[PDB]
């Protein structure tokens, strides 16, 4: 997780074999690429949607 | 907020205003549909208070406003353990009826203790509110916001005779002119992480506002995120 947060968009945790596991806050799901965080609800926390 | 700029509607959809025996006396942030986080010094008494979410201009009607009554107030249990220190300046407000989430009414994210601190240390956060736009001056009609840099602990320690606890941090500019102020307390200090904003501080106290050589003092939210999550559970 040392450099650039292990490429996790939100949270990183060091696992084993020098691998990394990403995770996301409530209202988001870990995306397919296992790094990015996708919204799982209509109005997820912390985002501007008015534009 | 002294030296900031007008927000756009929906730019800070987690921001709320508190109204009571004084209108627009403090700010807060939406934790979830039933819970607001604010400063304990805003809610010391237990007089009746109301919360307005989806607020932008406090003298006009946007038709985005949601007004709620506060039915329970939980100041942090260590607030006022020591008189006049502002240590543990954080409180939670339970609403009578759930907010309806939408583009103007959205919670702020709250990370664990570790990542909340990580985000704070990125070193640049936004503060917002309807507080005074000059020290000892008038309050804002339109929601103000300001980017403030994190200030190193030694610098902040030297800036004031008052004690800066580990539960606090300092933010602002060496040259002054830009700061949170009275009326802004309880509002958020937030850090944007790849388009997602996280709560990193609560607007708490200072010496005057925007004076050169002084900084805004904020409650360090990382130290309280476990407590926030425990008390605001929905079931
Ligand atoms: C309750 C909340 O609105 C204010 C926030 C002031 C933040 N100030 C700066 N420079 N960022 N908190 C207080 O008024 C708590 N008391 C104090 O800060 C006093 N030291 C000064 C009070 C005053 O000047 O009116
Ligand atoms: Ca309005």
């Amino acid at each position: 997780c040392n450099i650039k947060n292990g490429r996790c968009e939100q949270f990183c945790k060091n696992s084993a074999d020098n691998k990394v596991v990403c995770s996301c806050t409530e209202g988001y799901r870990l995306a397919e690429n296992q790094k990015s965080c996708e919204p799982a609800v209509p109005f997820p926390c912390g985002r501007v949607s008015v534009s | 907020v002294v030296g900031g700029e007008d927000a756009k509607p929906g730019q800070f959809p987690w921001q709320v205003v508190l109204n009571g025996k004084v209108d627009a006396f403090c700010g807060g942030s939406i934790v979830n549909e039933k819970w607001i986080v604010t400063a304990a010094h805003c809610v010391e008494t237990g007089v009746k208070i109301t919360v307005v979410a989806g607020e932008h201009n406090i003298e006009e009607t946007e038709h985005t406003e949601q007004k709620r009554n506060v039915i329970r107030i939980i100041p942090h249990h260590n607030y006022n353990a020591a008189i006049n220190t502002y240590n543990h300046d954080i409180a939670l407000l339970e609403l009578d009826e759930p907010l309806v989430l939408n583009s103007y009414v959205t919670p702020i994210c709250i990370a664990d203790k570790e990542y909340t601190n990580i985000f704070l240390k990125f070193g640049s956060g936004y503060v917002s509110g309807w507080g005074r736009v000059f020290h000892k001056g008038r309050s804002a009609l339109v929601l103000q916001y300001l980017r403030v840099p994190l200030v190193d602990r030694a610098t902040c320690l030297r800036s004031t005779k008052f004690t800066i606890y580990n539960n606090m941090f300092c933010a602002g500019f060496h040259e002054g002119g830009r700061d949170s102020c009275q009326g802004d307390s309880g509002g958020p200090h937030v850090t944007e992480v790849e388009g997602t904003s996280f709560l990193t501080g609560i607007i708490s106290w200072g010496e005057e506002c925007a004076m050169k050589g002084k900084y805004g003092i904020y409650t360090k939210v990382s130290r309280y995120v476990n407590w926030i999550k425990e008390k605001t559970k929905l079931t």
